[PDB]
């Protein structure tokens, strides 16, 4: 319809599940918004070259803990699930 | 100025959109517009249910706004000015919340006193013409109010009825009767 259509040309579109962004940073934990699909400990990975491990899900957004850095992490930027529980090598 | 003050927060944007559009003296229209406006972003499922909590920037947001503005001319200038103000506080997930407690304070406006008859089971329609014409001889009802009766099936209300409208009530269930029974039980 054209009342969808106007939406549709003023957006960059979103949804944001099986991918978040971030809403903002600091203290070394940052605050995703989305990540509806994430396991509870899971590990996420960031696009900027960091890892971090979602500690608070909360309704409609998760917290994630950056595990150093706080540099490469800014607002806008794209968190992607991993898909896989925090886990070490062992053998 | 308002009448009475309702609601918590976002009833603040609510009190405040009625003092305004009280001068002219054009609220049911203001709210009429309004519903039709929400309903044709309900009507875009996509970034009409996808973007009601916060997910882009307050910019484009904004333009959201202007876009449902240029494509819904009715609107009234008070609500065509009000979502700006949402928009560049960068909020529209307590949209509809606005929207419901300015309907409230309208009604109170037209003089109409809504009001929920819930039952166990659909009562029948003699039932419900009996009712509103008692409600408005009991004094809860003075008169200068109009009530309306809304019917609601309620299983969870077993047994009964409950009449609620106002701060008034009268409670002549079977359900509570049985609650207050089952602890009664000792011998």
């Amino acid at each position: 319809s054209i009342l969808e259509e106007r939406i549709k040309g003023v957006s960059d579109e979103a949804n944001l599940n099986e991918t978040g962004r971030v809403l903002a940073v600091g203290d070394g934990i940052a605050r995703v918004f989305g990540l509806n699909n994430i396991q509870a400990e899971e590990l996420v990975e960031f696009s900027s070259g960091v890892k971090g491990m979602a500690l608070n899900l909360e309704p409609g957004q998760v917290g994630i803990v950056l595990f150093g850095s706080d540099r490469l992490v800014k607002e806008g930027e794209l968190v992607k699930r991993t898909g896989n529980i925090v886990d070490v090598p062992v053998g | 100025p308002p009448p009475v003050r309702l609601f918590g927060v976002e009833g603040t944007y609510a009190t405040a959109l009625y003092q305004a559009a009280a001068k002219n003296s054009s609220i049911d229209a203001a709210f009429q517009s309004l519903q039709k406006v929400e309903s044709t972003v309900k009507k875009n499922p996509k970034l009409g249910h996808l973007l009601l909590n916060p997910a882009l920037s307050l910019k484009d947001r904004n333009s959201v706004i202007d876009a449902i503005v240029e494509t819904h001319k009715n609107l009234d200038g008070y609500v065509v000015n009000l979502l700006k103000v949402l928009s560049e506080n960068n909020r529209l997930g307590c949209f509809e919340k606005i929207a419901s407690d300015f309907g409230v304070l309208n009604d109170a406006h037209n003089g109409l006193l809504k009001g929920t008859v819930t039952s166990a089971e659909p009562l029948d329609p003699k039932s419900f013409k009996r009712i509103e014409k008692a409600l408005s001889a009991s004094k809860l009802v003075g008169q200068g109010k109009s009530l309306k009766l809304e019917n609601v099936v309620k299983p969870e209300i077993k047994g009964g009825l409950i009449v609620e409208l106002g701060d008034k009530t009268v409670d002549l269930s079977i359900s509570t009767k049985i609650q207050k029974l089952n602890k009664v039980l000792e011998d």
